[PDB]
């Protein structure tokens, strides 16, 4: 039949790709990525997003039909479009190797920058030193700085239940370092406290479709593996998630 | 129970 697809980039573009009807994430993927120029390396580091709310947007599976969710989506206003490309990767050695790619860099940039603005990276400390990289777009040493900073890379998830607690919320937060469970209220107020589990300690992860969970079994220091369930309803999403960082972990090719 |  082919059909219309809009598809926002990290640049603040768009770009508009004809595709067939039923086409799935990864043909989708692949139209987006041949027409703005990615190489057979880039393509690996990047995927279709759906924009949830202005601070979060969740990976689009395999099995989705993205001409799907932009109908559903889609109004005569709108700031263009609810699909859009950001970067797949926890391992940020893996993205320093590609400080010589032009494409590459460009949108690693313009996503940190939006990443900033939105409090995932915490980089207030040095932010004048930044924003004068920033001002002068000396973009690889932009990216050099922020990422050694804090949630460089990480996964932010919204507020959610959690079995683990008898009163309250979690936001997860998922990084290459760690699995990260910050306390806070029903409303998404943070308490204070977090607990970080090693990917080493994870035993076995799970979703639960009928529950809309996502169920991890963790070992810690010698006591019997327990599961800790998470109401989020993007349990697929995080399912990715977990399946992504033993994969990075398996081909880590640094010590550092 | 509770591991918070």
């Amino acid at each position: 039949s082919d059909v219309e697809l809009r598809v926002a980039l990290p640049d603040g573009t768009t770009v508009t790709v004809r595709v067939k009807k039923n086409s799935t994430t990864d043909q989708v993927y692949q139209a987006i990525a041949a027409k703005v120029g990615m190489d057979s390396t880039t393509v690996n580091y990047f995927a279709l997003f759906e924009v949830i709310s202005h601070s979060f947007v969740r990976k689009l599976a395999p099995n989705e039909f993205p001409h799907k969710l932009y109908i559903q989506n889609y109004t005569s206003a709108v700031p263009g479009t609810c699909l859009t490309i950001r970067k797949w990767l926890f391992t940020t050695e893996e993205e320093i190797l590609l400080n010589d790619n032009d494409l590459a860099v460009t949108y690693f940039f313009h996503q940190a920058v939006d990443d900033v603005k939105k409090g995932y990276i915490k980089a207030e400390e040095k932010s004048y030193q930044l924003q004068k990289l920033y001002e002068q777009r000396k973009m690889v040493m932009y990216l050099n700085m922020l990422r050694t900073c804090e949630g460089y890379n990480e996964i932010i998830f919204p507020h959610c239940a959690c079995d683990s607690r008898r009163k309250g919320h979690v936001i997860t937060a998922i990084s290459i370092t760690h699995f990260k469970l910050h306390a806070c209220t029903e409303e998404g107020q943070l308490e204070n406290q977090v607990i970080a589990f090693e990917w080493d300690e994870m035993q076995r992860w799970d979703t639960d479709e009928e529950g809309m969970a996502f169920c991890f079994e963790y070992a810690r220091g010698e006591k019997k593996p327990r599961w800790v369930k998470i109401f989020t309803p993007y349990f697929n999403y995080m399912h990715e998630c977990f399946e992504r960082v033993f994969c990075e972990l398996k081909w880590r090719k640094e010590e550092y | 129970d509770d591991i918070f």
